[PDB]
């Protein structure tokens, strides 16, 4: 269980790398 | 520009929603592994 | 005809975004049910 | 719970196909 | 302005998106907090 | 437990009324 909610947070982390660079397209 | 702008945030913004259905498919798998664990 | 497909492709992704919502409201259903068994 | 585990994965399968047909119309 | 609506209309799909991966985060806490419950 | 569950639901029920405001926006 511990290896699925880590693999389940990292995968978060990555969503929000790429929210992030999604945001900062939108900006130019 | 300003179009193919859009396009390469939305192909990015596509890119974080598959992040997060993968999350969810590992969420599944954990919830399956405690119920697994308690009915052992 | 450019701006008309960027619009039909972030209609698509947000009926993508609102199957995972939805699927995040079964999960809080499915933890909600582990913890209603363990404390039954 | 495995009913609603499993409703979330059907619902996880149809935002998977909803992406990939974002991604086509994107490519047009 | 179609150009300015769908890029306001992506900015918005965007903060959807956070508030469901922090949704995640917070079910991650939650599976946590009943497999630390179960482990006790 | 059960405030992390409520917290996620708070955070699910804001992600629904943000996609219905990109919808009306996308009509627009």
């Amino acid at each position: 269980v511990e290896e699925n909610l880590k693999k389940a947070e990292e995968k978060l982390k990555k969503a929000e790398e790429l929210l992030k660079k999604s945001e900062e397209i939108l900006k130019k | 520009q300003a179009i193919d702008n859009l396009r390469a945030s939305l192909e990015t913004t596509n890119q974080a929603i598959e992040a997060i259905r993968q999350a969810g498919q590992e969420m599944i798998l954990a919830v399956q592994g405690v119920q697994d664990y308690i009915n052992n």
